[PDB]
């Protein structure tokens, strides 16, 4: 979740399937914004969904 | 005709027309903020 992803944040002495699914979330949340900035959501339209 | 070709001609009917393009500037509603609790102070009216 966004728990959880805080705690594996602000270490810097994490593991490499901790980094893993890091940089996991990180590039999910890098699939969202360009799903939402592609084909153009404006939050009324989307936090509807 | 003699050669084959016709006498009344074929149909050519009118295409699509190019349509306007729509968009739209939707909008949403964040509320106000509610008032935080007030704390008294230690100094008097001018220095707060």
């Amino acid at each position: 979740t966004f728990d959880d992803f805080m705690i594996i944040a602000a270490n810097r002495d994490r593991s490499e399937n901790e980094t893993s699914n890091m940089v996991a979330f990180c590039q999910v949340l890098g699939q969202l914004s360009l799903i939402v900035r592609n084909i153009g959501l404006s939050e009324n339209e989307l936090t509807l969904l | 005709t003699i050669d084959g070709q016709p006498l009344s001609l074929s149909l050519y009917a009118t295409p699509a027309d190019p349509s306007m393009l729509l968009s739209a500037a939707i909008t949403a509603s964040q509320g106000g903020g509610d008032l935080p609790h007030a704390v008294m102070p230690m100094y008097r009216f001018p220095v707060i």
